[PDB]
């Protein structure tokens, strides 16, 4: 009797336990999100250790059916999965440290605090007070303390324990035979499958890097617009062919430039389409928005939200002795439990997300054949960018007619588009090229490319020629800056923001083809597109059971990310932002500062 | 006259891998899914038959589809099999406010594994330590070697599909004997 027989049956066992214990975990956790006491922090706690330690042990003994001797390749997908290892081929004292460290560094993100160098006792957070200043100040002396004070603080604090850190995970991903850390966190787009659905983890940076400089011109014009503006913002603070301060750039980090928006407005006196007062005139509550989106989703021929999801979900904050997590979220228990937690409020902006975060359940429910393992989008950067898809067309005016949250002899105003288009571009199109300078200079700091001693000096040489972002003070190696936003010092990979943004506007572009829709790619509103729709679910309900790859291929025609049509979606505003660029500077210097 | 009640509104059923099975004779019977194959149920209570079997069990939402002839899976390879001239119907509905509860009801067991599918009508309630490998276990799990039963867990949250159902299933005999179960006429 053959090692495939085994490995499936130590597999169908595994998925009856696993199920059980993962269920138990998603129930415990969910009671803490909606129900938070001190009682239920230790019913999730304790319910998530028994299920991390039940995976641990399970994953030991999943490696005793190697991979070479299985062919079935869903059972061999399913193992790699469980068998998949790290940190447990460390020495114990090391795995101990590691802990210690990832654990140091995660806790004094969230309470480090910096205080303003002029009123002492002022000691903010960054969590609810750095990020206010960040995101609604307009003062260039206010956004330089925090910006800086947050970096000298709380960064500096981490520079010792980010070195260290890299140097275990390098050890541990070459103890499971990856060249660096990166190389490590890149196997998350790999994949082993005959007939050039293979995708090897170095095809990661190609095809990222070749991506990227399509992009550049766009964001090349962005960039000059917003540097353009800003120096209207802040008088004599910027050069108009240097870069960007990066203190002034909207958040913490310049990671969205989208609260730039209303210093930048193209055309003031058309505002940005807002249906909100009409749903608050039709008398609609959060059950209404629900219902419309599950309408939506109907109407291109997915299901219906399971008897469960009504149940079970909570779509209003409870307002009762209650005190939950409002942020949004799309839970998939387990079992066919299918769930929705969101404190919605009769606005336009939680319209979209309801539909947002129903498209992460319609993903969920449309695998949930698959077997246990394999529950999961294709790769990382999946789930939101079919999530997105939803928010896209329900914002459209088209459909916004269709359920009459418009008139219906309404008309679409060109300018108020372009408006709509630019807040879209600083958010999608800004984040790009912050996003791919992250995790090259982390990639490069795993792979020993960039030294210590040159560590926040390439850091801004990066951001300087890359980003077009510019540091407002100088930062010697005392410092550890990328440290200083959430995923680095979480030790979480961040390129899933560049990969899901590039397959969102591929998998549109592939459905408003299907749908045969008119005009330019915004504008375009898959509903009643059944045809759109069951493209759309012949591969949600893959899983993970087949390559990423051959997963697009089945919704777009390539096996390849493609960052055409994002620029498809924006050539409007493209051509929009050159004339409008006619007598600026395009691109930047990486010579001028703020201090030089 | 029939002791339908004791049967369709028992307070516990079996778990599938140890169906029960109860012979009715000699009375007179009174007649979610309903599927019949051999027999029109319309036509039942006209009938006439030597003995009717009800067996019953529960079973997931998932299974009920495999309590048919002719159908594979963990509950017709290694539960409860039903002939391919299958003469009889299968009655199923939902028990999820009977049968689970909050914690986990975990008390429903189907046999996971075993070394070659049941005939029909077949049952089997063995718990002999099922070796899937060459080395033989010793009594003892783990190392290629499972307890072949397996438990549901029925929680009141779950899916459809993994909630918890009640099914019966009518077997009708015509052997020369005297008919005992009818209805009017
Ligand atoms: C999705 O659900 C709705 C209702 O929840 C279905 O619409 C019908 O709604 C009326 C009253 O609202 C009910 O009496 C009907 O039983 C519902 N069902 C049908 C089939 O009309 C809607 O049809 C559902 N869509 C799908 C695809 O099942
Ligand atoms: C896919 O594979 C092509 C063939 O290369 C050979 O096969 C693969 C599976 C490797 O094991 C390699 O060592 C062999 O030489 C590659 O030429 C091609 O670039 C691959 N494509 C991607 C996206 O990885
Ligand atoms: C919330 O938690 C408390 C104790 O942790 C519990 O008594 C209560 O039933 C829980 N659920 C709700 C809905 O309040
Ligand atoms: C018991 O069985 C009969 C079947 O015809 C049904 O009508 C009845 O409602 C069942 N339940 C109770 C509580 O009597």
């Amino acid at each position: 009797s053959t090692t495939e027989d085994l490995a499936k049956t130590f597999l169908e066992k595994f998925n009856y336990e696993a199920e059980e214990l993962s269920y138990q975990n998603s129930l415990a956790s969910w009671n803490y999100n909606t129900n938070i006491t001190d009682e239920n922090i230790q019913k999730m706690n304790i319910a998530g250790a028994k299920w991390s330690a039940f995976y641990e042990e399970e994953s030991q003994h999943a490696k005793t059916y190697p991979l070479e001797e299985i062919q079935d390749p869903i059972i061999k997908r399913q193992l790699r999965a469980l068998q998949q290892s790290g940190s447990s081929v460390l020495s114990a004292d090391k795995r101990e440290r590691l802990n210690t460290i990832l654990n140091a560094m995660s806790t004094i993100y969230s309470t480090g605090k910096a205080c303003n160098p002029n009123n002492p006792q002022e000691c903010l957070l960054l969590e609810p007070g750095l990020d206010d200043i960040m995101e609604n100040s307009k003062d260039y002396n206010e956004r330089l303390w925090a910006w800086e004070g947050w970096r000298s603080e709380v960064g500096k604090q981490l520079r010792p324990l980010y070195e260290e850190y890299v140097a275990l995970k390098n050890e541990m991903a070459r103890a499971n035979n990856y060249e660096d850390y990166g190389d490590y966190w890149r196997g998350d787009y790999e994949e082993e499958w005959a007939d050039g659905y293979n995708y090897s983890r170095n095809q990661l940076i190609e095809d990222v890097e070749h991506t990227f400089t399509q992009i550049k011109p766009l964001y090349e014009h962005l960039h000059a617009y917003v540097r353009a503006k800003l120096m209207d913002a802040y008088p004599s603070r910027i050069s108009p062919t240097g870069c960007l301060p990066a203190h002034l750039l909207g958040d913490m980090w310049g990671r969205f430039w989208t609260n730039l928006y209303p210093l930048m407005v193209p055309f003031g006196q058309k505002p940005n389409i807002d249906v909100t007062d009409a749903m608050v005139n039709q008398s609609w509550d959060a059950r209404r928005i629900f219902e419309e989106a599950e309408k939506f989703f109907v109407s291109v021929g997915l299901p219906n939200m399971t008897e469960g999801f009504w149940q079970n979900s909570m779509l209003t904050e409870p307002g009762d002795n209650r005190k939950v997590v409002c942020h949004p979220t799309a839970w998939d228990l387990g079992k066919h439990d299918f769930r929705i937690k969101m404190c919605t409020k009769v606005t336009m902006d939680d319209f979209l997300t309801a539909h947002h975060e129903m498209g992460h359940i319609q993903y969920d429910m449309a695998y949930a054949a698959q077997p246990f393992l394999l529950r999961n989008g294709a790769n990382e950067g999946f789930h939101e960018a079919v999530g997105e898809i939803m928010s896209l067309s329900a914002a459209t005016p088209n459909h916004l007619k269709n359920i009459g949250l418009l008139p219906p002899d309404f008309s679409e105003d060109s300018e108020t588009d372009i408006n709509f288009l630019l807040k879209q571009a600083l958010t999608i199109v800004g984040t790009l090229p912050f996003t791919y300078m992250l995790e090259k200079w982390r990639w490069m700091v795993f792979k020993g490319e960039i030294p210590k001693e040159q560590w926040m000096q390439k850091w801004w040489e990066m951001k300087r020629d890359i980003v077009g972002v510019v540091e407002p003070l100088p930062h010697d190696e005392t410092y550890c800056d990328p440290a200083a936003l959430f995923h680095v010092a979480n030790d979480y990979s961040f390129i899933r923001y560049y990969t899901r943004t590039i397959y969102q506007f591929q998998f549109q572009e592939a459905l408003c083809q299907i749908a045969k829709h008119e005009g330019p790619l915004y504008k375009c509103d898959i509903s009643n597109s059944r045809e759109a729709g069951q493209k759309l679910h012949e591969m949600l309900s893959l899983g993970r059971s087949k390559p990423w790859t051959f997963a697009l291929e089945r919704v777009v025609g390539a096996k390849t990310m493609d960052v055409r049509p994002l620029l498809n979606y924006f050539e409007p505003l493209f051509t929009w932002l050159k004339e409008q660029n006619r007598n600026s500077f395009v691109g930047w210097n990486t010579d001028w500062s703020p201090y030089a | 006259l029939c002791p339908f009640g004791e049967v369709f509104n028992a307070t516990r059923f079996a778990s599938v891998y140890a169906w029960n099975r109860k012979r009715i004779s000699n009375c007179v019977a009174d007649y979610s899914t309903f599927k019949c194959y051999g027999v029109s149920p319309t036509k039942l209570n006209d009938l006439c038959f030597t003995n009717v079997y009800a067996d019953s069990f529960v079973i997931r939402g998932d299974e009920v589809r495999q309590i048919a002839p002719g159908q594979t899976g963990k509950i017709a390879d290694y539960n409860y099999k039903l002939p391919d001239d299958f003469t009889g119907c299968v009655i199923a509905w939902n028990s999820n406010n009977l049968d689970s509860k909050v914690g986990g009801n975990y008390n429903y067991l189907f046999r996971l594994f075993r070394k070659s599918n049941l005939k029909p009508f077949e049952r089997d309630i063995s718990t002999e330590i099922y070796q899937a490998g060459s080395t033989p276990c010793n009594g003892v799990e783990g190392f290629n070697c499972y307890f072949p039963l397996q438990s549901y867990g029925f929680q009141p949250t779950n899916g459809v599909g993994y909630q918890p159902y009640r099914v019966v299933v009518l077997s009708f005999e015509l052997l020369h004997a005297p008919a005992t179960v009818c209805g009017p006429h």
